[PDB]
């Protein structure tokens, strides 16, 4: 019953979706943490940190 | 951490100078709810004596 | 016309411009030392393009600096708007430029275009959107360079990889032919 | 035409053409190693399989290299591409590869289409679809050759396999027929 709904054809497309939308979250993520930074960085001067 | 630790720092800073500003508002304003009492319980004795 | 809303609009522009140019700057040594990385590696003909983002960034910063003086110079001599109906000399300058700048800074300054509307509803000659750019070939020449929106000169971009190679430490090759003519 | 969409999407197929290039670097780490292992056993002529399947990934990584470089070029000159209505010389380049390359690549970045979109809706002159790719004769031929769909040179696939078993301390005695013509 099992492998007739969840067959290779539908396993290996759904791996494929993971696999896509959690690199679209990765992006997603780089381009929300670019932000968040760009917002604070009065509080967090480069300088006086190094 | 250097980076927390510098932006803990500025905003404390910040959030410092800020409370001073809001308690000088707010000593003002007190002061002028003070005042307004004052100002209401002399005018009904006004009246009154008049 | 309202006089007391250009005033307003006026300082609003002079601190957001503030704000601005700090956090530019710090986004600017933060990408410096992006394009430092760079450079580090074997690509070369990219970093020229992260370079070719800084200085469109620093031009970008100066003519802030110089619209900030000139709103802070309206602000000074702000009755002598209010009395005259046409523009003296010693205004010319910076209504021309905060009028001609207004739709190139629009979006990083909202408040530039209300500025900008207060300075072209007060005045009718020569005046009014279309007259107003008709009108517009009084600026300072120099804001105008800041403000261009042109390839930056590639020996320019050469001498700002050159020195930001130097302070970081990391070798660079300039392309020769563009360094030696 | 929308030219805030094509801001942010150039922004997005530049972080994608970033993530997708690492991840690809690594994957090609991993299944050189494989083919190493499968070099170790008498099967070669798989090897050349496994190795035709590097190769092409790497000729994609430089693509995607390139291609993020056209598009932080755009993102650098946005400006000179709202005010002129016609592309100048030194967007044709990235223009023409971008709209070239967009089907290509459109299964790794959605963005690309997108893009691709953006600057077939602002021409007219050579342009939409059909005149889009009717005035394609323009584009980077280097990109073309890396994503060029053709079975790799022989003597390529020899000169792979000799590195990467020079390489893993593995033997292998390269086709002389090829290895020599």
């Amino acid at each position: 019953a099992t492998l007739k709904t969840m067959n290779l054809e539908k396993i290996s497309a759904l791996m494929d979706k993971f696999e896509h939308q959690f690199e679209t979250l990765d992006v997603q993520t780089q381009q929300m943490e670019d932000t968040m930074s760009s917002t604070t960085t009065l509080t967090t001067p480069q300088n006086q940190v190094d | 951490h250097a980076e927390n630790a510098i932006r803990q720092k500025n905003q404390a800073v910040n959030f410092l100078r800020m409370s001073a500003r809001v308690d000088a508002v707010a000593a003002r304003v007190q002061t002028a709810v003070t005042m307004g009492k004052v100002t209401k319980s002399m005018a009904g004795v006004v009246k009154s004596m008049d | 016309f309202k006089a007391e809303r250009l005033r307003v609009n006026l300082r609003l522009v002079i601190n957001r411009l503030k704000l601005l140019e700090k956090k530019k700057t710090e986004l600017a040594q933060k990408a410096r030392k992006e394009i430092a990385d760079y450079l580090a590696a074997g690509k070369d003909e990219r970093a020229r393009i992260r370079v070719e983002h800084i200085i469109r960034e620093d031009y970008l910063v100066e003519a802030m600096e110089i619209l900030e003086l000139y709103c802070d110079l309206l602000l000074a001599r702000f009755g002598l708007i209010q009395s005259m109906k046409e523009l003296d000399s010693g205004l010319a300058e910076s209504v021309s430029t905060l009028i001609w700048a207004a739709p190139r800074l629009q979006s990083e300054v909202a408040e530039l275009k209300i500025v900008a509307d207060q300075l072209c509803a007060k005045y009718s000659k020569e005046y009014g959107k279309l007259c107003r750019t008709n009108q517009i070939g009084t600026v300072n020449d120099r804001l105008m360079h800041k403000l261009s929106v042109e390839a930056p000169p590639k020996i320019l971009v050469e001498r700002y990889l050159i020195e930001i190679a130097k302070n970081y430490n990391v070798p660079y090759e300039p392309d020769s032919v563009v360094m030696a003519e």
